[PDB]
């Protein structure tokens, strides 16, 4: 679940720039980004619209830090 | 060096030269007399220690580097009266209630439920053969001078497994064990084997049952060999003997069958001292061309004055497993002496028949063959075990 | 087989109590032996074969407790246990302790150390066992 | 290399080559006419045919051998889809066996059918024609598709000139996100 | 540990043993039996049920094969023959064969099993229906002498036992096929002999004889060690014990 929530936060802050999202994700490749988009769009059309409206700050340091923290916390708890 | 050690815990040990092992043992005992087969003095109550005091105190003083007075005090302190909780007159058949042993508590728990009229008995505990053989041989001496065990001779405990294997149990094995001397040759052990395969007989004689073969397999075939440390020890004393190991070598060395290079020797060429052998590790013995026995050297130790010193009994059987008689299917009680095939009367093929039932089923008073069947003489390995 | 059904517990208790006495004297061991009445272990409707196997295995287990890495006092207590087991048995002939080749020289060295340590009780008990020739010269215990 | 009594392979597995080819040929012809070879790699089908042949020629022993064992004996690698092709061909064989009077009463199964391939192929033509009147097709589509190529709704309308304009505002960044993108990959 | 079970050496790749030695070949030529031949596994009821199924299946194939082979041949000829009257005749033969197939399929299992002495595909049964786990002759004997329903499986009546005891003496307890035939209850020689021996005073002795005692003492003195003796193995030498 948290991976999809982070992916949705990314589409909020940066838009459908699949390349940069793939670059900032630890492992995910571009084709995986596209496949996730194709699978999610059907049920989350409203959520991607919200993302496009939600022009959230795309800070580098803050996003890297929260990525690392939440990834570590999920990996610990899962 | 020939220093015995475990290869697996309480299952098998490192290989070593038996002769070197014996020489190392004798080196650690020669000149002390602990190895001798002569009767030594025995411990006693302090009330009768006076007689042995003169003989013992000086030796104790010499060995322990203590004074004669100190030796006497040590002898007085270590008397048997400080340990003999049991008087010499007490029978072993009753548990002494004045004890704190958990072991005797468990023994009491075992005996209490074995005193009812249905359970009270003096029957077998878990086996019989061992003590009967020991009491029959332990502590005895030979009737002939040439049949006397030499001082410090190695006693080897050799298990030989039966050819009839359970094929359904793996913890315990069907085996019989001999004690053998280091100086003995493998010929003597082979000649001592009383396996039923030597008594094997056959041939089809449904028409003339009294024409049973005059020769047992021992009279026809005498091939036998041991296999240790990759070396075959084949008997060749008689013309009926053949080198069975040569075929095994030709077959095995032609392909990666899982075994290394072997070598052939005569059975008279090696004594037990000459063997470099493991303890507990399975080995092979074979006779009659197809009867294979697994060989396990369970134990090896020097001879002791309480052991069987009578050579005439060696190779001295020291344990023996049990096999059941092949009861014939007609009465299902008596042991069979014949087996038939293609039998028009028997309900199954093969079917086992006793000497009476075979004759008075498949023949008439004149002995003429009745019905259609093929019949063979049968020797029961469960009987001649 | 390994051990009888209960002997290991009694042996461990006796050896532990002997160690806890902080004494090496044979007097204390005999006092414990007579108080607890260990010598009775060889009674109790054991037939001759049962008795022979029980003595063999008890002596083997006591030898295992006698070998290192157990320290001085516990080894001394195990030697006293071996002595008691051998000299209170009711076998005919007496059953011997199984002693390995790798252990005989070490035990002779321990006897020499006992002689050097001025604790003659254990050395005398071992020499009495040697006089009884309580030891079989085996490859394994 | 099964046809040679080499020490590596037990002699029990050796067989005559000519009848080997005849059985394999008739199995492959059955697979071809029963639609198994079209659009699919033939090597796994031929492997399955040879394996069912080798089994059916000595049920007593070879029924206990698996494809891994057979390929190890042959020193030939087995294609992964060969297992699926073998399962499909065994399903075809069960569909053929339902017609014969004795086989349909014996109530056979995937494993036991291998010992009747002989009489199944003796009378192949009539049985397969009767079974075709029950064809074979990819199982992925044979799951009883109620709807086949549904007609999508007509959406060719393009409006007049512009059906919406807020999308362009939705698809452009604010100065904040502009500066954030500048610093995101600096 | 357990790997060294007989045969002590076994092939690592294929599991085969060595080739037959000259001694073993000569033993086989003389007909000397091996001890492995005495291993007999008891017949479980599952094996009996599978044998019943195998025999009825064999008989069903034997009955159907002619009829269905003719049906198939007639259908082939009908397909390849264009002559209308001959086509109709071939169709009629095909319908008749179909009706005969249907009739055979509707026959009961008891009729399919047939008589005790009927012919069966025994070696095919053994090697393809049982994968050779039991020999063809073994299966044939077991069926025809114990399992086939016409065998008298009923418990022995007291009158039957008494007649068996009385009539056995007339023949000298001998030629038990004729004893069984004369008994008139469809018993076999082996059943009659088994019942007689289990209730035979002359076999299961309560008394003793001089030669039995002498030879028993001889074997006991030869083989006894201390308190142990071969109680039930000496039974091999003297006749009439368990
Ligand atoms: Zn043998
Ligand atoms: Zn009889």
């Amino acid at each position: 679940n948290k991976e999809t929530d982070m992916f949705f936060l990314a589409i909020s802050m940066v838009g459908t720039d699949f390349s940069m999202i793939g670059q900032l994700f630890p492992h995910r490749a571009r084709i995986e980004i596209k496949n996730k988009f194709k699978r999610e769009e059907k049920t989350n059309g409203w959520r991607i619209d919200k993302a496009f409206q939600e022009k959230r700050p795309f800070d580098f340091d803050f996003f890297a830090h929260l990525l690392q923290k939440v990834l570590a916390e999920e990996e610990k708890r899962k | 060096c020939n220093f015995p050690e475990y290869e697996l815990p309480e299952l098998n040990t490192r290989a070593f030269h038996v002769g070197a092992f014996g020489e190392l043992w004798r080196g650690r005992l020669r000149g002390a007399g602990d190895l001798s087969l002569r009767e030594p003095p025995a411990s006693a109550l302090p009330g009768s220690q006076a007689a042995d005091s003169d003989r013992e105190d000086a030796a104790v003083a010499r060995d322990l580097d203590c004074s004669l007075e100190a030796a006497a005090e040590l002898r007085a302190v270590c008397g048997l009266d400080k340990l003999k909780c049991l008087e010499d007159g007490e029978d072993p058949e009753v548990i002494p209630e004045n004890t704190d042993l958990v072991t005797l508590g468990v023994r009491k728990r075992f005996l209490e439920h074995r005193e009812e009229t249905i359970t009270i008995d003096r029957a077998c505990r878990q086996e019989t053969f061992v003590y009967e053989m020991e009491s029959h041989a332990i502590g005895k001496k030979p009737e002939n001078s040439a049949d006397m065990i030499e001082e410090g001779e190695l006693i080897l405990s050799v298990n030989i497994l039966y050819p009839v294997i359970f094929h359904k149990h793996k913890e315990h094995k069907p085996y019989q064990t001999m004690l053998v001397l280091g100086s003995q040759k493998l010929t003597q052990l082979r000649d001592s084997i009383r396996c039923v395969s030597d008594l094997q007989i056959g041939g089809e004689f449904s028409n003339t049952p009294d024409q049973a073969p005059e020769h047992i397999s021992k009279d026809l075939y005498k091939s036998a060999f041991f296999y240790f440390e990759g070396t075959f020890y084949n008997d060749k004393r008689y013309p009926e003997c053949r080198d069975l190991s040569r075929t095994i070598i030709e077959w095995s060395e032609s392909h990666d069958r899982g075994y290394g290079k072997f070598q052939t020797a005569r059975m008279e060429d090696f004594t037990f001292n000459d063997l470099c052998i493991k303890l507990g590790f399975p080995y092979l013995y074979c006779h009659q061309g197809d009867c294979e026995h697994v060989i396990v050297i369970t134990d090896i130790r020097l001879v002791h004055h309480d052991d069987c010193l009578d050579r005439t009994l060696y190779p001295l059987l020291i344990k023996k497993h049990w096999l059941w008689t092949r009861k014939c299917f007609v009465c299902k009680m008596y042991t069979a002496r014949w087996v038939t095939n293609n039998d028009s009367f028997a309900p199954e093929d093969p079917c086992f028949f006793c000497d009476v039932c075979f004759r008075m089923l498949h023949y008439d008073s004149e002995g003429n063959k009745l019905g259609e069947f093929l019949a063979y003489p049968y020797v029961d390995p469960g009987t001649f075990n | 087989m390994g051990t009888p059904p209960g002997l290991q517990t009694d042996c461990e208790a006796l050896l532990s109590r002997f160690q806890e006495t902080d004494s090496v004297r044979f007097e204390d061991f005999t006092e414990l032996w007579r108080n607890m009445k260990f010598g009775t272990i060889f009674c109790g409707r054991m037939r001759n074969l049962e008795k022979n196997m029980f003595t063999k295995e008890a002596l083997a287990l006591a030898w295992r407790y006698f070998l290192p890495p157990y320290t001085f006092q516990i080894r001394v207590g195990a030697l006293y246990l071996l002595y008691g087991l051998y000299n209170t048995q009711l076998c005919q002939p007496k059953q011997k302790i199984r002693v390995a080749l790798k252990d005989w020289d070490e035990v002779l060295k321990f006897q020499q150390d006992l002689v050097n340590a001025q604790h003659f009780d254990a050395a005398y008990i071992f020499r009495k066992l040697r006089l009884d020739r309580a030891f079989h010269f085996t490859a394994m215990p | 290399k099964l046809f040679q009594a080499s020490p590596s392979v037990p002699a029990k597995y050796v067989e005559d080559k000519e009848k080997m080819l005849s059985r394999t040929m008739q199995l492959v012809e059955l697979a071809n006419e029963t639609w198994l070879v079209t659009g699919r790699h033939p090597l796994p089908v031929i492997t399955a045919a040879t394996f069912l042949a080798w089994q059916s020629l000595q049920p007593a022993d070879r029924l206990s051998c698996s494809l891994a064992r057979f390929c190890k004996l042959a020193n030939v690698d087995l294609p992964y889809p060969a297992s699926s092709r073998l399962q499909e061909l065994l399903a075809v064989l069960l569909r053929m066996a339902e017609q014969l009077a004795w086989l349909r009463v014996l109530r056979l199964d995937k494993r036991s059918v291998v010992k009747h391939i002989g009489d199944l192929l003796q009378h192949r033509q009539s049985l397969v024609r009767s079974a075709f009147r029950d064809l074979l097709l990819p199982p992925c589509m044979l799951k009883s598709p109620k709807r086949i190529c549904p007609v999508p709704p007509v959406s060719t309308v393009t409006g007049d000139e512009n059906i919406s304009d807020s999308e362009i505002e939705q698809y452009l960044r604010t100065p904040q996100e502009v500066r954030d993108f500048q610093r995101a990959q600096a | 540990m357990g790997h060294f079970m007989k045969p002590y050496f076994k092939d690592k790749v294929t599991g085969v043993g060595p080739p037959a030695n000259e001694d073993t070949r000569e033993k086989a030529a003389q007909g000397i039996k091996a001890f492995e031949e005495l291993l007999v596994t008891k017949w479980k009821n599952w094996e009996k049920a599978l044998l019943r199924k195998s025999v009825v299946s064999d008989r069903l194939q034997r009955l159907l094969q002619p009829k269905l082979l003719k049906l198939e041949y007639l259908h082939q000829k009908q397909s390849k023959v264009s002559s209308e009257l001959e086509r109709q005749a071939l169709e009629k033969q095909g319908r008749e064969a179909e009706k005969e197939i249907q009739d055979i399929n509707q026959l009961p299992e008891e009729a399919l099993l047939g008589n005790r002495l009927d012919s069966h595909d025994w070696e095919k049964i053994s090697n393809i229906n049982f994968e050779g786990s039991r020999s063809a002759e073994e299966i044939r004997k077991f069926w025809q002498n114990s399992e086939h329903p016409s065998i008298n499986k009923q418990e022995w009546s007291r009158e039957e036992e008494e007649r068996l005891q009385a009539i056995a003496a007339a023949h000298g307890h001998l030629e038990w096929q004729k004893i069984a035939e004369e008994l008139g209850t469809s018993r076999s020689a082996f059943q009659c002999l088994q019942k007689f021996q289990q209730h035979n005073k002359a076999l299961k002795r309560k008394e003793w004889t001089e030669e039995e005692d002498r030879m028993l003492t001889q074997l006991v003195q030869e083989m006894r060690v201390g308190s142990h003796i071969p109680y039930r193995r000496i039974v091999y030498y003297m006749e009439g014990r368990d």
